[PDB]
């Protein structure tokens, strides 16, 4: 009983039954007093996904199923020799097939033969969405340096030579280039520095001109300012796990803590490879699916280490959003769920052509667009209600400062080269 | 062991005048390994049906060398001459129905192994065994981008 | 749409701005002197407020060069501010309601979104029929 | 107001997006669309009985290669190409004038072809496997297909270029060469007056 | 002097000379660059339907 590949409902309140499209399955409780016995005898019906694939795998290969509980492990784990849980019931000759979310590794595979995988699985790391800053002097980015450039050039020269030959050539003082880069930089500027206009008729058509280009160069600008002013970059956590983030802990300011639920495949395949990060995990593990996603929420944890399809599907189907998986979709040793068949069996092959007949038939498409979609999993809405912080605008005042900074050099050259 | 070119995984360049690759290295700064083929020439079969030693590298042929080198065995790779993935022709014309190109090569006897992208179906597995998958992938539509000038 | 027009800026964005012209107007008074102040206010406000006050310009060449960069400043600030007060005056409403009758919202049904018909009906007769 | 309006938010909305989208449930013979003769997606596209015409439009063109198809869609011949994802994906990275669009569809992966009955078909499952989980496959596709030579489309928000800046800077430059010769004329002018 | 101010600006005008004029010329110029912000946010639609 798990993700919603199958699920498990108590009985009907009245009817005692249990409704359409779904098949009873059997639990045994052995938990009770142990005075006499108590095989806990209890009906409940089994609905999912995997039981859908289960249903059509029967309607084509012609069998009846029971189908029943297991109440020892999980999903099985060597411990002393002694394999225990689904892959325990399947070797104990209790039962033949075992369907669900067991994973392809090498261990169950050499001990017990595997179909062909119906759905992706992986490791991925999943943390909660951090907050992202805004670029700073984002106030050039609606432009290009080499326009910049382009116009510093081009306003110099022509202001220079043409305004220079208007007014030298055609009949308050004369006209200086002071007041040549003055007038000419508060036209661009969208106006006001108060200014002296020249006289002159070449010198009046050429500010026309200028003034003209000033409205184009001004109206391009602020076009989509406020869209430049808004778009922040995101950044990911750690690259996966193989940074020093992950593999060496030790030497951390304060400690990134991760763990995981123990007794699964993903627990063997750390402790194969990553000796200390599998040491460091061990303080940090988890009782749980939703214990650890809860916990992970309120803020104890910073990475879940999980099967990626399960932890694709609850980050999809999430309450509003406020987590994600790390790499947007990556996965570890990608590997794929299976159907569990005894050692040395013939129905092996059957099985095996019915689920590549339902591939080339295209019903599990539907089927996962029936049991698999998300909410969430859709891209993030269009970003609104922007409120302007200090950043961007800092951004700009960083030109104040160094505006400040040659202006008091400024004074202190001009101080000097007077005497 | 037969193979058959794509873009991603298995390259076909020419060998030198000598008669060996051309030594190149990568970016990640270790020699790249080469095998030489024996393909068809430069179009097909068809007019200019003769075969021709060429040179054969990617992922396909590491992946190769190093199950030889795991499991310590010999190979001699050559490609196939009809260029196709694989089809069972049933055309009741001559009331015979075979596979053709890479299938219809392996299952004549003429080769072993078969190291390409070659997918997993129904009609194809119910001829031959299929190993565990080395890749995931799907089935994807590809266009020109419109590169908009309104 | 808020009831206001101080929307788009923060305050502190407002004090900063608001402290800004005052630190300029007395650098570039001193500066201009030491090297006038009550039109270098009007100056340094009227720079700003886009308003046509403000008689003369500084004779200074480094009052000259940090007026010359406090328009543009002025005048960045005066281009955001109208950039970001039409962003919120348009495009500003939910896509649509619900669509189709197979929408994940009535598939999966939660208690904060509720419907309910008219008992004993035909709509509720074809609504128990549909076993998906 | 109006030249911003041209200046921002034009584009079309998206490519064809769904395998069973109405363009290819009816094809016409100005859409155009292929894919390899004698494989797997052409024995999986007339399998599909609720397409079956549009296995005919398939069924008038196919090409003999997939480098022949990319050839030809690179030369504005092809409209769009169905293909594998990984293959595709690759082109689209190391050729960058196309775009790979849709969702993935009949999802199955490579395997190594071998005969009906060999020791070697048992124990190479075992090996592969074992190598997977070793990180030699992640290493090998690190290595083999993780090129990335283009940057991406990541927004909408595009800046500019010196495209309409020449434009206006020709536009300010003709100024003076006009100047010039009504400075001329001004003065033959104050001559007579 | 207040039509020109509204209007975005340029028709040449003569300023008053007094604190308390100036004082509500700034407001009168803030209200200005208020009403003329609103004005232009979305005439290019208004100018098509
Ligand atoms: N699917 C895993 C259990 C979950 C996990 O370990 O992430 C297994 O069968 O071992």
């Amino acid at each position: 009983e798990e993700a919603p590949f199958v699920i498990v409902e108590s009985v009907d309140p009245l009817s005692g039954t249990c409704m359409r499209n779904t098949v009873p399955c059997q639990k045994r409780i052995i938990s009770e007093n142990k005075t006499d016995e108590e095989p806990g005898y209890i009906k409940k019906c089994c609905k999912g996904f995997c039981i859908d694939i289960l249903k059509k795998i029967s309607k084509s290969v012609k069998f009846t199923y029971d189908l029943y509980l297991v109440t020892n492990g999980k999903h099985g784990k060597k411990i002393n020799g002694t394999w225990n849980g689904m892959i325990g019931e399947v070797v104990m000759k209790r039962a033949y097939m075992a369907v669900g979310s067991l994973t392809i590794n090498e261990e169950r595979s050499e001990v017990v033969d595997f179909s062909v995988p119906f759905i992706e699985t992986g490791i991925s790391v999943m943390v909660s969405r951090s907050n992202g800053t805004v670029s700073p002097s984002a106030f050039l980015e609606p432009f290009s340096a080499d326009v910049w450039v382009m116009m510093f050039v081009m306003l110099l020269i022509v202001s220079a030579v043409a305004v220079f030959v208007f007014e030298y050539f055609s009949p308050g003082p004369s006209f200086t280039i002071g007041k040549a880069i003055w007038l000419l930089w508060g036209l661009v500027f969208n106006n006001s520095v108060p200014v002296q206009n020249p006289k002159g008729t070449t010198s009046k058509i050429m500010v026309s001109v200028w003034a003209f280009f000033a409205v184009i160069f001004l109206a391009s600008y602020t076009a989509n300012l406020a869209a430049f002013m808004i778009q922040e970059e995101y950044v990911d956590q750690v690259s996966g796990l193989s940074d020093k983030k992950f593999q060496r802990p030790n030497d951390f300011s304060p400690p990134f803590r991760f763990g995981t639920v123990p007794n699964g495949s993903t627990e063997r395949n750390i402790r194969n490879n990553y000796a200390e990060m599998h040491a460091y995990m061990g303080k940090f593990n988890q009782r749980g699916v939703d214990d650890a996603l809860l916990s992970l929420k309120t803020g104890k944890l910073d990475a879940f280490i999980y099967d990626a399809a399960v932890l694709n599907y609850m980050a999809g189907r999430d309450e509003g959003c406020k987590l994600v998986t790390i790499g947007s979709g990556k996965v570890f040793a990608s590997t794929g769920y299976g159907i569990a068949i005894q050692k040395d069996s013939g129905w092996k092959r059957q099985v095996d052509l019915a689920i590549l007949q339902l591939f080339g038939d295209g019903e599990m498409e539907e089927l996962e667009a029936l049991w698999l979609t998300g909410i969430c999993h859709n891209e993030k809405n269009e970003v609104m209600s922007s409120q302007l912080d200090i950043d961007n605008m800092a951004g700009v005042f960083y030109m104040l400062g160094a505006a400040m900074a040659l202006s008091l050099i400024t004074f202190i050259c001009e101080h000097l080269f007077y005497w | 062991i037969v193979t058959i070119h794509q873009e991603p995984f298995v390259y076909v360049k020419p060998t030198m005048s000598d008669g060996t690759c051309k030594e190149e290295f990568t970016v990640n700064g270790d020699p790249v390994k080469k095998v030489i083929c024996t393909g068809p020439n430069d179009t097909s079969p068809g007019s200019p049906r003769h075969t021709v030693p060429q040179c054969c590298y990617g992922f396909c042929i590491d992946l190769l060398i190093k199950l030889a080198r795991t499991m310590q065995f010999t190979y001699e790779v050559h490609l196939v001459a009809d260029g196709k993935f694989g089809t069972q022709e049933r055309v009741q014309n001559s009331n015979k129905k075979e596979w053709n190109g890479m299938m219809g090569e392996l299952l004549s006897g003429q080769a072993d192994m078969i190291v390409a992208p070659l997918t997993i179906n129904n009609e194809r597995a119910q001829y031959i065994e299929f190993s565990k998958p080395f890749k995931y992938q799907g089935l994807t539509i590809l266009v020109k981008k419109e590169i908009p000038r309104s | 749409t808020l009831d206001s027009f101080m929307q788009p800026f923060q305050s502190t964005l407002w004090l900063l701005v608001g402290l800004s012209v005052h630190v300029v107007a007395v650098m570039l008074y001193l500066l201009d002197r030491f090297s006038t102040l009550s039109s270098a206010m009007w100056f340094s406000w009227g720079v700003l407020l886009n308003s046509g006050i403000g008689e003369g310009a500084p004779r200074s060449f480094s009052a000259r060069i940090l007026g010359m960069v406090w328009a543009g400043f002025a005048m960045i600030i005066v281009a955001s501010y109208t950039a970001n007060l039409a962003a919120f005056l348009v495009l500003d409403r939910p896509e649509e309601r619900i669509t189709g009758i197979n929408d994940p919202r009535l598939r999966n049904p939660s208690d904060k979104f509720i419907y309910a018909t008219v008992k004993q009906s035909s709509v509720d007769i074809y609504f128990r029929r549909q076993v998906e | 107001a109006n030249l911003a309006a041209f200046l921002v938010l034009d584009r079309p909305e998206e490519r064809i997006t769904g395998i069973n989208d109405p363009r290819l449930r009816n094809p016409s013979d100005k859409f155009i669309y292929a894919t390899v003769k004698q494989s797997s997606v052409d024995i999986y596209f007339r399998r599909q009985v609720e397409l079956s015409t549009m296995y005919r439009h398939m069924e008038k063109h196919n090409y003999e290669s997939a480098a022949e198809a990319i050839q030809a869609v690179r030369d504005n011949k092809l409209h769009a190409f169905i293909w594998d994802s990984a293959v595709l994906e690759f082109e689209a990275s190391q050729k960058c004038d196309l775009v790979t669009t849709g969702e993935l569809f009949f999802r199955s992966g490579f395997g190594i072809g071998m005969r009906k009955d060999s020791p070697w078909k048992q124990q190479v499952s075992l090996s592969i496997l074992k190598s997977h989980e070793n990180g030699f496959m992640e290493d090998l596709d690190k290595t083999w297909v993780r090129y990335q030579e283009c940057d991406s489309r990541s927004n909408a928000p595009a800046t500019l270029t010196f495209e309409n800046m020449a434009g206006v800077f020709m536009l300010v430059a003709g100024g003076i060469v006009a100047g010039i010769f009504l400075i001329f004329i001004e003065i033959a002018y104050k001559r007579h007056k």
